[PDB]
RNA sequence: GACGACCCAUUCGAACGUCUGCCCUAUCAACUUUCGAUGGUAGUCGCCGUGCCUACCAUGGUGACCACGGGUGACGGGGAAUCAGGGUUCGAUUCCGGAGAGGGAGCCUGAGAAACGGCUACCACAUCCAAGGAAGGCAGCAGGCGCGCAAAUUACCCACUCCCGACCCGGGGAGGUAGUGACGAAAAAUAACAAUACAGGACUCUUUCGAGGCCCUGUAAUUGGAAUGAGUCCACUUUAAAUCCUUUAACGAGGAUCCAUUGGAGGGCAAGUCUGGUCGCAGCAGCCGCGGUAAUUCCAGCUCCAAUAGCGUAUAUUAAAGUUGCUGCAGUUAAAAAGCUCGUAGUUGGAUCUUGGAGGGUGCGCCGUCCCCGCCCUGCCUCCGAAGCGUUUACUUUGAAAAAAU
């Protein structure tokens, strides 16, 4: 048990308790602040870049296929990440220079699926949603 | 590592034959759909003790 | 803040016993300075609009006011939002209603209609008893009036019947074990009963037990404590309740029993 | 401004079991969806939860007395609940049909003016339905005891007298305008 | 259809020159009824007069049939004249008064500022 | 019938003073004073207490019971969200207390201000100019730029609610009022009832065939009568005046509508042992996994499911998570007992001092059943009250004192 048992003891369970939560992941990324010191999003759940080129990227084994992704620039920070466009010859719809909306993939921060460091997903450009564009609700407007 | 092509991008969508949408028929306004639904699956809905059965089944 | 008196109400941080609703606005009245302490009074505005429904808007509060329909303790007052409160008498005239400002069993200022005697007179506690100027002493009493040369019995905590018209005291009462109390603040707030006992603290904080007219005990600090006469024997008009206080089951009880059937 | 929720979804969302018992429940009462339903579910816990808490109280605890009575009293005004229930340890042995029981809907049908929980959805959220002096429209409303006796058809509505019907009266003229001249 | 006029919870308010009380309009089946109909017809109970006896609030209930409101029947025309809400009196044939609408008033005061005094001068010139 | 003053108290306060409770951090362990750090003593100062300041004079005060230092997606609290219970997380934001009005510093007035819809300097910014000059501060209300994932009218009114002034009367972007408004929350429409017509099942009768029959659901066939606001609209209501709601004459439901959606249908997981197309391609797929020619995962339809005027997606965080474990974890081998012992703080500590009979609550038809109480088979002394008065506590118990909103 692992664990003193003194009525006074407050202080030494208080404190072990302290002491090992960091073990924690979640907990110490959240006490380093990590979101906002090392993460390419602020610390927010969406951010808007603009696109440098297009990649065609691998497909992890046991899979094969290739991937197609942007290169972003973070308009808030300048910073570079590549981010997935989804659906069947969306590339079609987002050009270089482009601007972009990029969101995570629901994955807390880990790459998904057999798409290798990949961790965002495009969701607008037009401004203007690549679901509306990819049905045909709304354009590539210009 | 990249290198590779894209040309073959949206090459299914763009050969899969288009489909009319057809039509028919309005399904029905909440309460009574789901009244609808009620009557179709538990009275209709008697069932047989036939080992069951199915919802979406063709033959 | 932070330079000067605050001049508004944030209503809803009004004191409860006004009853004043929710939604209206977003100010209450805030009681002027006057001879009660803010959170223990009752701005008149809240008397002829908001009990006893002389008023419907704040337009007529005022307009009613500057006729000078109202007195309070004899003295026309003209000021929306006059400070009234325990033992003030408040008189409307061409209406000949006489009312006294004491409490309900809840707590809260009630509506008490007394004969137009009795309007004359109100029970003033000592709250300080003094060697003014020149020698002269004082007594001052809750309403903030100040009374000399009185007579050298009176000590702080006693009650005082003060006439009205002319201020001065035509007699009192001593703080003694069986005096008859009213309860002016706190749980209590508005049981009456005879005393027992005041437990005495040096520094700091005296108690009194009282005991009610049904053998209800309880304690109050001595600042809650005004005495008002002697068992059974009150100096003034009790409200209807008699300052009881009844359980929840009990006050269902009456409530139900008294009527759709009980006349 | 104070504002709270009046229905809770169940932890979990596909046992087949449960979603046959809550289709039932709508079929019988001609209710809406599952939220109609989930409402209810989420009304019952409370009530339940209530009771549980004061069923562990001391009894004669005027915190318990005051409150327990009264819980059961409020109970019974709806005819939720009967009197030996009408004790705590009765709510505790209760279910969410006493109380869809009580609902408009189910009771125009349940004396003929309906013959159907559906023709009663639609009479009431039609304004043909007062609860004595005051047309109801939710089909949602909760009828008290001695309030079983004063739903009837309304003051105006054509049954309930009054003209024909935006429909009917454009029938009879109808066979006016026509048949009758040019 | 008749109608029926119902005056519920009256209190004779002499500080204000008034009797004061809620009004129950009954109209059975359709709906309403007209401010002015209301006061002729409450004028003759209370042995009044239409303009001593204003009315106000009002909201048919719900589903038709009924109306609660709110009146009042003054002692003195003169009474209710300076008892009275301007606004109300304006609404019947005996108040009415200028208007604005507002911030025109207030950048004429705001031009008049800037000049000494005087300010006539600053009215001739707004 | 139209305010001053002196001094005292009062009221609204103010300014300080008591304790007790705060996040992360030791890859912060000694700190604080010759520009007072802690104390004496006296004065000057202040509304006043006080190293506030200054002289002289001491050498203090604090720390493993975390000081000091540093950090901060720290204004603090009432509160909020998540519900076994325990807990877990948030709190700028309708109230309270505190703080600021471009950054810094100073000051006038006045009872109250170290005020910025006062002023003044510098510092950073911006503006007018006939170039010498001159005038300014939206973290007020609207609005606009920039910023971004993200947030409304350059609208009406002092009538309500209240405030202020010389004031009943004026003035209030306080505040109300409308406009925008799927944060989000409540109510819950887009179709009900017969009839034929039929399709059917428990019931009965019959040896069977067969027939009757109640409860009815569909499903057409159209009928047939039976309906209501969503829109529209005399009138009327609302209210400062309007709007909308809540009110209604005249209109407004045969489906091709007055036309409901958004995700899913291989497993978890509710729902295609489909049809066309492709053939590990495009795509799908949080995870496991699908697709390499009969694809129930794709791409489309058809059909079906689920939640439904809402639903999907991303993300912080919480529940689930007994995967932070007080309650209530694991550590021989799975991630984990220091090589061993001494040892201060800290924690932790043996036994032993006083021993039925009835009163009151709620069930069952005058009787009893079952608690609870002083008892049977314990404050001394001073000399009833008062007072002396406590050996210290922690604890627990009974009171008061305990903001409203919540």
């Amino acid at each position: 048990m692992g664990k003193c048992r003194g009525l006074r003891t407050a202080r030494k369970l208080r404190s072990h308790r302290r002491d090992q939560k960091w073990h924690d992941k979640q907990y110490k990324k959240a006490h380093l602040g990590t979101a906002l010191k090392a993460n390419p999003f602020g610390g927010a759940s969406h951010a808007k870049g603009i696109v440098l080129e297009k990649v065609g990227v691998e497909a992890k084994q046991p899979n094969s296929a290739i991937r197609k992704c942007v290169r972003v620039q973070l308009i808030k920070n300048g910073k570079k990440i590549t981010a997935f466009v989804p659906n069947d010859g969306c590339l079609n719809f987002i050009e270089e220079n482009d601007e972009v909306l990029v969101a995570g993939f629901g994955r807390k921060g880990h790459a998904v699926g057999d798409i290798p460091g990949v961790r965002f997903k495009v969701v607008k450009v037009a401004n203007v949603s690549l679901l509306a564009l990819y049905k045909g609700k709304k354009e590539r407007p210009r | 590592k990249v290198h590779g092509s894209l040309a073959r991008v949206g090459k299914v969508r763009g050969q899969t034959l288009k489909v009319a949408k057809q039509e028919k028929k309005k399904k029905r306004t909440g309460r009574a759909k789901r009244r609808m639904q009620y009557n179709r699956r538990f009275v209709n809905v008697v069932p047989t003790f036939g080992k069951k059965k199915g919802p979406n089944a063709n033959s | 803040m932070a330079r000067g008196p605050k001049k508004h109400l944030k209503r809803v941080a009004a004191p409860k016993h006004w009853m004043l609703d929710k939604l209206t606005s977003v100010f209450a009245p805030r009681p002027s300075t006057g001879p009660h302490k803010l959170r223990e009074c009752l701005p008149l505005i809240i008397f002829l609009r908001n009990k006893l429904k002389y008023a419907l808007t704040g337009d007529e509060v005022k307009k009613i006011c500057m006729q000078r329909f109202i007195k309070i303790d004899g003295k026309v007052r003209a000021d929306i939002t006059y400070p009234a409160g325990f033992m003030d008498v408040i008189s409307i005239d061409k209406t000949g209603e006489n009312f006294r400002l004491i409490y309900d069993t809840k707590g809260r200022f009630a509506v008490h209609r007394i004969t137009p005697e009795e309007a004359k007179y109100k029970l003033c506690k000592v709250r300080k008893i003094f060697v003014g100027t020149k020698g002269i002493p004082h007594l001052v009493t809750h309403d903030a009036r100040t009374i000399r040369y009185p007579d050298p019995l009176i000590k702080m905590n006693d009650t005082i019947q003060i006439d009205l018209e002319t201020g001065k005291i035509t007699d009192f009462i001593k703080f003694d074990t069986g005096n008859l109390c009213m309860v002016t603040g706190g749980a209590n707030l508005g049981r009456i009963g005879v005393i027992t006992n005041r437990e005495r603290h040096p520094g700091s904080f005296d108690v009194v037990h009282v005991k009610d007219a049904n053998g209800n005990s309880f304690a109050t600090r001595l600042s809650n404590i005004f005495v008002i006469g002697k068992g059974n024997k009150p100096w003034i008009s009790l409200p209807r309740g008699k300052g009881i206080r009844l359980t929840i089951a009990e006050e269902r009880d009456k409530r139900l029993a008294a009527k759709q059937s009980s006349g | 401004w104070v504002c709270r929720k009046t229905y809770v979804t169940p932890r979990r969302p596909f046992e087949k079991s449960r979603l046959d018992q809550e289709l039932k429940l709508i079929g019988e009462y001609g209710l809406r969806n599952k939220r109609e339903v989930w409402r209810v579910k989420f009304t019952l816990a409370k009530i339940r939860k209530a009771a549980r808490e004061l069923l562990t109280l001391d009894e004669k605890d005027p915190r318990r007395l005051f409150e327990g009575n009264a819980l059961l009293r409020r109970l019974v005004r709806i005819g939720v609940l009967d009197e030996g229930k009408m004790k705590l340890d009765y709510i505790l042995g209760l279910k969410i049909e006493d109380f869809l029981e009580r609902r408009l809907q189910t009771q125009v049908f349940k004396l003929g003016l309906a013959k159907s929980i559906h023709h009663a959805r639609v009479l009431i959220r039609q304004r043909h339905i007062r609860v004595r002096k005051q047309v109801v429209n939710i089909p949602s409303f909760i009828v008290r005891l001695d309030s079983q006796k004063h739903i009837d058809f309304s003051l105006r509505s054509p049954y309930g007298g009054g003209r024909p019907g935006r429909v009917k009266r454009k029938n009879a003229k109808k066979g006016q305008g026509g048949a009758g001249a040019g | 259809d008749t109608v029926t006029i119902r005056t519920r919870k009256f209190m004779t308010n002499r500080l204000l020159q008034r009797k004061q009380m809620v009004i129950d309009v009954l109209h059975p089946g359709k709906a309403t009824v007209p401010k002015t109909e209301i006061q002729e017809k409450l004028a003759k109970m209370y042995k009044t007069t239409p303009d001593v006896i204003f009315v106000f609030g009002f909201r048919t209930h719900f589903g038709g049939g009924k109306t609660t409101g709110f009146g009042m029947i003054y002692d003195s025309l003169d009474y209710a004249k300076k008892n009275e809400p301007k606004h109300r009196l304006a609404r019947h044939g005996l108040y009415e008064k200028k208007k604005t609408s507002r911030k025109q008033r207030k950048e004429r005061k705001n031009r008049m500022k800037k000049v000494r005094g005087t300010a006539k001068a600053n009215v001739g010139a707004g």
